[PDB]
């Protein structure tokens, strides 16, 4: 991610430059095919659109400073250099499906605008998110 | 399905469904609902058996 | 080449049937049915052409 | 070795030995055809509309199609063709990565030029 | 050495927080457009007389305080202190649950003297922006509680430490959004 | 205070987990990253239950 | 240097896992409910997408049948209006966006040398939320009133509590919101696997064009989907409660239009870049030439990343509310990187050895289509030309050459290409060619003359027209060829079904012969963890050098235009 943190500056500076052009060009140019005055949707959502790229770019930049030369980031690396452990990946879980079902229940709750359905769907969602996180933590059954 | 059909007039209004459609869902659903339930349940039982052997 | 020409002729006759059938049924519901007829005809013609253009430059051999 | 208990193989249903497993194929069709009879018999009410009959006939057709391909059990066969740069059945695949790591087999005969192009000098191999 | 390398979960959470910021881009856009044509006919001024600016500062400092305590909790997780994490997370939960009550009370005291959703464009824009933030704060508090009950069952390895650090990321994002949202509503008017 | 389950690491020129860096490429193992697997069937304390039906 | 390992005696081969023909009862039922494998997830993610394709395309036929002749033959105004709303929605959000992540879930971990995705349980949630959103959105048809009937853009104040009442319009909003969570849940872990989980020696610039495209799309989908969720929840807040945010008397119409099109065109380009990548995978393999201008492609894709954000109000030239010069010019720029990456394809095919299998046929039948689609895109980008063409029927023809271009031709190309990888079996070539020719003739027929009618004064969302308009023959031709287009899926479905269980067995880890991507260095299908062994990655084409060692010196010596004089340079320390 040495180069990943860098390539975000491209879009960041581009969108920052376009946002400032947009604000100044929309509030001071009368075209005849529109009216004069700053547009408050293309300005806020394009200033803050550059914000996303800047955030991710800066975070990855700070992160990449304090990382050693990884084999994946090394041009002439042997396959045997990463020989070790790649951390912990969940093999299986039923909870993603359940919590999709829970968001579906809340969705229809909001559609029909039934208070009980919204309330149940909200707490049916908290439960499933909780169970997703506590999946590998459920203690050995104490008698 | 019998239980839902028993209160299908409160289902129809509160969930914005045709009452005639509800009657027909009950009529047809009593044949194809059980069939699909059997198929899925059987397959899932065997699936649970398989995961248990792995 | 064998299957091809047969498909072309069958498609052509079906398409001609459809084109002829549209003219009677002016702007009725049956115009849709005649559209389906000509679509099937055209489909068969293109199927024939595709099989013709496959036996010319084949990419799969019979074992 | 797999064991058969009551016409049901432990290979297809692992715990064939523990519980009721498999309905005979003749009972799956009795239910199906009885259902088809009921679905056709629904057309004899008092309903004036014809939307519901369209659904009845469509579902009956889907049931009939299902009950026929369950009865005659249609099967096909292996295609048995050859596509561009694909090998026939009974070909042994060399371990490419093993041949790449140690200069054997596929990578068994490289020109001295070809050794240096992959960053290894020929003096290192004997 | 062990050849240290980026925290995968932390990078995942930062990429999630970026998208959550564009969620509020929509809300801010709606607020600013309604503000623009509210100033045009001199109607905006009348509506912002319903704001309790002093009261909105006390809850702000409460939320900032919650953030600082949260960071303290995370400082305790790097070192494997279960109890340091446990204590500061509880104080953050308490501090963050009085914000919601405080914010909720503002709503109750605001609908009492004129400002509702179905009363003005200002009312609708005020409640959309502040409402969604309140939902996010509730979600953050629930995240804290689930982390607290996660480290009650598991053995507190670096896995639990990582979970705590990312929840802190979420909390920091929420309070930063509040900081940006309070200036917009209560200061800029 | 340091948790018993915390990996035994030198607190000098090395940190196991911080805000943004770690020692693995992926999620840390919830059963201790320093735990060597697999182990003997005895340590698991799983008792294979002999059962006979009828 | 290279560190040649000692020849170990006894090493025979990996297991070489079995193809998909032989599956036992219960082997898939409960596995799919709880799976966190990106392979099976991707398979079911593509299948579901195509199911929605067939379902959403049936609506297009009903629309197209009604337009055969003047007068309302079987369909009403209300039913016609809600039939293009749901057609344009199911095809863009229930087929388009998912099919993007299906090719992402399957091959992206396989292309960078990863064992799995970063968050296996999260993309498993991304699949289940999208399907739920889809089912929720389509529940509108099961209400007496019907589904949503406003288009796929939900303009204001046509889409408020006053106008367009009924629960279908809420279902649409909520379903769109839910399907948009699946896109962001998938973009999170398509972006963090690229960063974190990569094979030894696979630098960022060793990754294929496909992964670069999904990289850019991921960062581009993170900033558009939340915005749509915010806008749609603003409308729901207006409808369900008594909010006044979208009243015409304070923007409202224009506010929504800006808010929508800001994600309207970024979602459009989330449907194009991955399929450009797919095509960029297929062309080099069937031409026995490397991807011409690799870094050129990188820069082109990166340009479209940033430029696509500054062009959103070119969708609203006739509103008379936007700055015409700003958006007109910005749009003209976004054609330049596309032109670049389009010349790169020609460069790749240039003086190559082309074998015409199904993937290459599809890919070439793509460029010819999308080219004309993009050509009539710069037409609409000029306001003097867009005044006549906006909200008209020439527009309809334009975004069917680009949508049906990318998301259909390139998607099908990807299916034929990766089928041996995904299943260990190969698709029938004759049936593939039949499918292509049907879907090609049947498409150009139904959409070419569509241009002509739009210019002579037929606007888009019209249920009916008069005989005294001249739009009769054209509608007739379009309907005939559309019914032909609908039949093309018959060979496709038969091919996929038959070849899944009976297709020719793949006995080599690279059936297409000259594959140059990390997926072609593994068994078909891969063994549950993507890799039974990992090669040395030294370029962007690690599988090619793996299979063809005798030419490693040739592909370096003549890769550049000339003045290449490093082969005679002294060694470093
Ligand atoms: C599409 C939508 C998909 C949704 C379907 C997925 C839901 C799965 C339910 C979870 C229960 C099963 C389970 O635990 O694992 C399987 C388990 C086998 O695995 P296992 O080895 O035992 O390990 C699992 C653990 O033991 C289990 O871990 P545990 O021991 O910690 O958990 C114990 C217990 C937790 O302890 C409790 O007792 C919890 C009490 C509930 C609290 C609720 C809070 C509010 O678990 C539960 O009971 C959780 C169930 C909650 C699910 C809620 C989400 C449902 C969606 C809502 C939709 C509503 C639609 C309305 C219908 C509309 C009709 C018009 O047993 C089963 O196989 C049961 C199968 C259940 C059917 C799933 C197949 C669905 C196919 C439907 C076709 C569509
Ligand atoms: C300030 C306001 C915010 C509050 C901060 C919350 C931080 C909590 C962190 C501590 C924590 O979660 O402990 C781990 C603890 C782990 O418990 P465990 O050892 O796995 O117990 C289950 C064993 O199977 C069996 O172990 P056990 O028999 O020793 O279980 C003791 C059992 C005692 O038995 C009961 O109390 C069961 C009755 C349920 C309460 C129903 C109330 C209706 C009257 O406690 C519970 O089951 C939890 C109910 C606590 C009431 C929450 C409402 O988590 C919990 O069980 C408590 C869940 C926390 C949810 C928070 C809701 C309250 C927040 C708003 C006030
Ligand atoms: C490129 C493709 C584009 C063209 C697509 C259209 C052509 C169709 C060709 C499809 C194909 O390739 O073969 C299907 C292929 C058959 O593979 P196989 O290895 O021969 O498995 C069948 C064996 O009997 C082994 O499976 P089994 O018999 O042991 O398991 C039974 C299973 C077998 O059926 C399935 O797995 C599919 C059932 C899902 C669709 C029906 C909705 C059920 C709810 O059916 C169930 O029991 C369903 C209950 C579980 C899911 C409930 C949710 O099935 C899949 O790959 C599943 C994909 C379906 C999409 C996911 C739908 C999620 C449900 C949402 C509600
Ligand atoms: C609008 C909503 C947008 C939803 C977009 C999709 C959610 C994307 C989540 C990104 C997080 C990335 C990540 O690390 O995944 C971990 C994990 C995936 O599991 P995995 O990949 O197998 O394990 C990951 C690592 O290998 C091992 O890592 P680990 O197991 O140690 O993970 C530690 C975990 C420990 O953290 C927790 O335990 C927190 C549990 C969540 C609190 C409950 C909130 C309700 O930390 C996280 O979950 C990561 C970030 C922590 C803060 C995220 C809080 C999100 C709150 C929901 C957003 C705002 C909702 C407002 C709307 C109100 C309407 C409902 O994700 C979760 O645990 C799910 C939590 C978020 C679900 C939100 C869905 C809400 C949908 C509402 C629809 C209306
Ligand atoms: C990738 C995205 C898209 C594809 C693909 C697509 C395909 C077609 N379209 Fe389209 N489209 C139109 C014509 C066609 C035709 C003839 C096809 C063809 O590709 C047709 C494809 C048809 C099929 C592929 C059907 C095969 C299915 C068969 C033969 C039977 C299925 C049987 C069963 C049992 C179903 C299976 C069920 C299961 C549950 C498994 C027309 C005009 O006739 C309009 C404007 C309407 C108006 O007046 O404004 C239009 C409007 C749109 C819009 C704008 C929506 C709006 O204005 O609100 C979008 C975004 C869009 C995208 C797409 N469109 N199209
Ligand atoms: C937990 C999962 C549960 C999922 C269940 C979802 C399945 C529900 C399908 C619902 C379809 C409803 C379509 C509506 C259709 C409708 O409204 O038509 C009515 C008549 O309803 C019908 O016959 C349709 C009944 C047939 C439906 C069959 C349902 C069987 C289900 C259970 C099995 C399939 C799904 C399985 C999914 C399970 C998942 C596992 C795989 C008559 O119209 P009418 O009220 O007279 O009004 C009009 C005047 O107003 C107007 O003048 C006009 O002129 C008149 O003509 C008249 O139409
Ligand atoms: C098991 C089979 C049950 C048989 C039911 C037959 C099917 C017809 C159902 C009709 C549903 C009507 C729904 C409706 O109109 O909603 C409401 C009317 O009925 C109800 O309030 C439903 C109450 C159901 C219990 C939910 C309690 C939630 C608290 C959980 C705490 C643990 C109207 O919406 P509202 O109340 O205003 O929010
Ligand atoms: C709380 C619920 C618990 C009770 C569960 C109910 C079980 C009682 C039912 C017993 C079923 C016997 C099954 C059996 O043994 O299989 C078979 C019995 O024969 C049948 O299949 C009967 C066919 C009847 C079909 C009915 C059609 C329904 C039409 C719809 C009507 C509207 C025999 O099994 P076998 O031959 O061994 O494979
Ligand atoms: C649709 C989701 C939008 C969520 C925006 C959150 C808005 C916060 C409401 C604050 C109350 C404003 C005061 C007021 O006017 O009160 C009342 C009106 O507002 C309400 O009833 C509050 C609605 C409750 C929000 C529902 C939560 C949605 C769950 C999320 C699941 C997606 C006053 O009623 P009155 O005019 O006196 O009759
Ligand atoms: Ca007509
Ligand atoms: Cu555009």
């Amino acid at each position: 991610m040495k180069s990943s943190a860098k390539l975000m500056y491209g879009p960041t500076v581009f969108m920052a430059a376009m946002a400032v052009i947009y604000i100044f060009a929309t509030m001071h140019v009368s075209d005849g095919g529109s009216v004069k005055g700053v547009e408050w949707v293309g300005s806020v959502a394009l200033v803050l659109s550059a914000g996303l790229t800047l955030m991710l770019g800066v975070y990855l930049h700070f992160t990449e400073v304090r990382v050693d030369v990884l084999p994946e980031d090394w041009e002439e690396a042997e396959v045997a250099d990463k020989a070790g452990t790649l951390g912990f990946f969940s093999p299986s879980s039923i909870w993603p499906a359940a919590m999709s079902g829970a968001v579906g229940f809340l969705a229809f709750g909001v559609v029909y605008f039934h208070y009980w359905m919204i309330a149940v769907g909200l707490m049916l969602l908290i439960f499933t998110i909780t169970k997703l996180n506590l999946q590998y933590g459920v203690p050995k059954e104490k008698h | 399905l019998l239980t839902v059909s028993g209160g299908n007039d409160v289902y129809a209004m509160q969930f914005h469904v045709s009452l005639n459609a509800m009657t027909w869902i009950g009529r047809i659903g009593l044949i194809v609902g059980p069939a699909i339930a059997y198929f899925i349940t059987y397959r899932l039982c065997i699936g649970l058996q398989r995961s248990d052997r792995e | 080449m064998g299957k091809s020409f047969a498909l072309l002729v069958l498609g052509a006759i079906i398409l001609a049937g459809g084109v002829w059938y549209t003219i009677e049924v002016g702007y009725s519901v049956m115009a849709i049915v005649a559209a389906l007829i000509m679509a099937a005809g055209g489909g068969i013609i293109t199927w024939g052409l595709a099989v013709a253009a496959d036996v010319n430059s084949p990419t799969s051999h019979k074992i | 070795e797999p064991e058969i208990y009551r016409g049901v193989s432990t290979l297809d249903e692992p715990s064939a030995a523990w519980g009721w497993h498999g309905l005979k194929r003749n009972t799956i069709q009795l239910a199906g055809w009885i259902s088809v009879l009921f679905m056709l018999g629904y057309n004899f009410g008092n309903h004036k509309g014809h939307v519901e009959t369209i659904w009845l006939l469509v579902i009956t057709a889907l049931l009939v199609i299902g009950l026929l391909i369950h009865l005659f059990e249609p099967k096909l066969s292996q295609v048995r063709t050859i596509t561009s740069r694909n090998k026939p059945v009974g070909h042994v695949e060399p371990d490419w990565t093993y041949d790449q790591a140690t200069l054997t087999g596929t990578w068994g005969n490289l020109t001295d030029s070809q050794l240096r192009s992959v960053n290894i000098e020929p003096s290192r191999v004997a | 050495a062990a050849l240290n390398r980026p925290n995968m979960v932390s990078v995942g959470t930062i990429v999630f927080l970026s998208q959550e910021l564009m969620f509020f881009a929509g809300l801010f856009a709606m607020y600013f457009v309604s503000r623009a044509n509210g100033l045009a006919n001199g109607s905006w001024g009348e509506q912002t007389d319903h704001l309790n600016v002093p009261y909105a500062l006390l809850i702000t400092v409460i939320l900032v305080s919650s953030s600082v305590t949260c960071q303290f909790g995370v400082f305790a997780a790097e070192r494997g202190d279960v109890y340091g994490l446990r204590k500061w997370f509880l104080v953050t939960i308490i501090l963050g649950s009085i914000f919601v009550i405080g914010q909720g009370y503002e709503y109750i005291t605001l609908v009492g003297h004129g400002l509702t959703i179905q009363s003005s464009v200002y009312g609708s824009a005020f409640f959309i922006t502040t409402g969604f933030h309140a939902l996010h704060v509730i979600a953050g508090v629930m995240a804290f509680v689930v982390v607290l009950m996660r480290i009650h069952k598991s053995k507190f390895t670096p896995a639990q430490a990582t979970a705590a650090m990312v929840v802190s990321y979420y909390w920091h994002f929420v309070d930063v959004v509040w900081i940006g949202l309070f200036i917009t509503i209560y200061f800029i008017q | 205070f340091v948790d018993p389950a915390w990996p035994e690491h030198n607190p000098a020129d090395g940190h196991v987990v911080t805000e943004l860096i770690s020692k693995v490429a992926g999620a840390s193992s919830p059963w201790g990253d320093d735990k060597e697997f697999p182990v003997s069937a005895e340590e698991t304390g799983y008792v294979h239950p002999y059962t006979r039906i009828n | 240097m290279t560190a040649v390992a000692p020849r170990v005696d006894g090493h025979v081969a990996p297991q070489r896992p079995e193809p998909t023909g032989h599956a036992r009862k219960g082997s898939k039922a409960w596995l799919m409910m709880t799976t966190t494998d990106h392979k099976q997830l991707g398979i079911m993610y593509i299948i579901m997408s195509f199911s929605f394709f067939f379902l959403g395309g049936l609506m297009a036929l009903l629309i197209r049948a009604e337009l055969f002749t003047p007068g309302l033959q079987f369909l009403s105004n209300e039913q016609f209006n809600q039939l293009f709303t749901m057609h344009g929605t199911v095809m863009l959000l229930l087929y388009g966006t998912p099919i993007v992540w299906g090719f992402a879930n399957y091959v992206l971990p396989l292309q960078i040398g990863a064992p799995d995705v970063a968050f296996p349980r999260l993309n498993a949630f991304g699949f289940w939320i999208t399907t739920v959103g889809g089912v929720a959105m389509l529940t509108g048809f099961l209400t007496p009133g019907g589904a949503a009937d406003f288009g796929w853009t939900m303009y204001s104040p046509l889409s408020d509590a006053i106008h367009s009442p009924g629960l279908g319009s809420d279902m649409w909003i909520v379903g769109v919101g839910a399907t948009g969570i699946g896109s962001v849940a998938s973009a999170i872990n398509m972006l963090t696997t690229i960063l974190c989980l990569r094979a030894p020696g696979m630098t960022m610039f060793r990754m294929p064009i496909f992964t670069w495209n999904i990289f850019v799309v991921s960062v581009l989908a993170l900033l558009i989907f939340p915005l749509l969720l915010a806008a749609a929840l603003g409308v729901l807040y207006d409808r369900k409660l008594g909010g006044h945010l979208y009243d015409p008397a304070n923007g409202g119409s224009l506010l929504w239009q800006h808010l929508f099109w800001f994600f309207g065109h970024p979602e459009v380009y989330v449907l194009a870049l991955p399929f450009f990548g797919i095509v960029s995978e297929i062309i080099p393999v069937f031409s026995r030439k490397p991807m011409f201008g690799y870094v050129g492609l990188i820069f082109a894709t990166l340009s479209i990343g940033a430029l696509s954000m500054a062009v959103w109000a070119h969708h609203m030239f006739v509103t008379g509310a936007v700055l015409l010069p700003f958006f007109s010019f910005m749009t003209f720029l976004i054609s330049v990187p596309t032109g670049v990456k389009f010349f790169n394809w020609v460069g790749t095919m240039w003086k190559g050895h082309i074998t015409w299998e199904t993937p290459m046929i599809w890919s070439v039948g793509f460029m010819a289509t999308f080219l004309f689609g993009g050509l009539t895109g710069i037409m609409l980008a000029s306001p003097p030309l867009d005044f006549h063409l906006a909200d008209s029927y020439f527009l309809i023809a334009h975004f069917h050459y680009t949508l049906f271009g990318t998301v259909v031709f390139a998607s099908c190309a990807g299916v034929y290409f990766w089928f041996p990888k995904m299943t260990g079996r190969m698709m029938d070539e004759r049936l593939g060619k039949i499918h292509f020719w049907l879907t090609f003739v049947g498409f150009h027929g139904t959409f070419l003359i569509q241009h002509w009618v739009g210019n002579m004064g037929m606007p888009r969302r019209y249920a009916d027209y008069l005989d005294s308009d001249g739009f009769t023959i054209y509608n007739q031709i379009s309907t005939v060829f559309s019914f032909l287009l609908g039949l093309s899926v018959i060979p496709f479905i038969w091919n996929v079904f038959k070849s899944w269980r009976y297709g020719e067995l793949v006995t080599v880890d690279d059936p297409w012969g000259y594959g140059n991507s990390l997926e072609w260095a593994t068994s078909c299908p891969p063994p549950r963890h993507n890799f039974a062994s990992l090669p040395r990655i030294r370029s962007e084409r690690p599988a090619f050098e793996l299979h063809y060692p005798h030419m490693i010196e040739r592909m370096r010596a003549e890769a550049h235009t000339g003045h290449h004089d490093d082969i005679n340079a002294p060694e470093l320390g």
